C-alpha cells in the first residue's frame, strides 16, 4: 500500500554527483594508466559487474586505490564514470569503440548494447 | 506521488 | 548531446538497497532511542537536510555511531529510511504523525508535503 | 536509451 515519489532516485543520483564533484566521503581512486579517478565505491558496484566483484571481495574491498587494466582508455572511463553518477553517456564517433571497449570491461551491459547498436546503424 |  | 538510459537512477537505487540489505559498505548507525539502523552517509545525506549538515560537519563526518532527538519515533524513522533506499513511503493512518514529524526533522521536505496534504483531506 |  505504500506511495511512491517519482523523481526521489534521480533527485540521490544528483546529490551523489555533487559529493563526487566536492570529493565528499569518496572511498577510492581508480587508476586508468597516468589519470585518477576518484568515486564512491557503493556507486561503482551498484553500476559495474566488475567493480560489485571487486568491492565484495574480503581482500579487496578495503583497498584505497584500484589499478585498471592498462588497456583501458582514461577518456572511455572518464565517460562512463560520468554515466554512472548522471544516467547520461557521452557517446561519440570518436570515441564508441573505447566506450564499448570499457564498458565491456566493466561490465555495464546496458551501455555494451546500445554501443553494439549505433555500431551496427554506421555499417 | 503516485500509486506505483 | 548525451544519450540517457531511462531506468539508470532507480538501478542504482535499488542496488544501494541491497547493499544496505547485506551490510555492506555501510559507515554509520543511526540510534533511535533502543533501536540501530544502520546505513550509508552518502545515501543519508543525498535524502535528508539533517544529515546533509551533519555529515558536511568537519568533526561529525567522521562519527561511526549519530544519536537522534529522544523524541523521533523509531517506526517513523525505519519508515523514512526504507523510503530513502526505495522512493517508496509506507504512509498509513496509524503512523502518518510519526513518518511527518520525523520527516520535518529529517528535513525531507517531499514527504512533509504529502503527509501535510493527506492530514488535510482527512479533517 | 532516449534523447534526454
Ligand atoms: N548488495 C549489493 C549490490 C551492489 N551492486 N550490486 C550489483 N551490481 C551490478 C552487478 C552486475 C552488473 C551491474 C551492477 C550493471 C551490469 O550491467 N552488470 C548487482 C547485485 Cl545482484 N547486487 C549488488
Ligand atoms: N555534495 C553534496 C550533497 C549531498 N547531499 N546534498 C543535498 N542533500 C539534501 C539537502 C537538503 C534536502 C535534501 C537533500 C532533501 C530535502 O528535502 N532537503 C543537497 C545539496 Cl545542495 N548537496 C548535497
Ligand atoms: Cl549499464
Ligand atoms: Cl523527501
Amino acid at each position: 500500500s505504500c506511495i511512491q515519489f517519482t523523481r526521489h532516485a534521480s533527485d540521490v543520483l544528483l546529490n551523489l554527483n555533487r559529493l563526487r564533484s566536492r570529493d565528499i566521503l569518496t572511498d577510492v581512486v581508480i587508476v586508468v594508466s597516468r589519470e585518477q579517478f576518484r568515486a564512491h565505491k557503493t556507486v561503482l558496484m551498484a553500476c559495474s559487474g566488475l567493480f560489485y566483484s571487486i568491492f565484495t571481495d574480503q581482500l579487496k574491498c578495503n583497498l584505497s586505490v584500484i589499478n585498471l587494466d592498462p588497456e583501458i582508455n582514461p577518456e572511455g572511463f572518464c565517460i562512463l564514470l560520468d554515466f554512472m553518477y548522471t544516467s547520461r553517456l557521452n557517446l561519440r564517433e570518436g570515441n564508441i569503440m573505447a566506450v564499448m571497449a570499457t564498458a565491456m570491461y566493466l561490465q555495464m551491459e546496458h551501455v555494451v548494447d546500445t554501443c553494439r547498436k549505433f555500431i551496427k546503424a554506421s555499417e | 506521488w503516485v500509486i506505483p
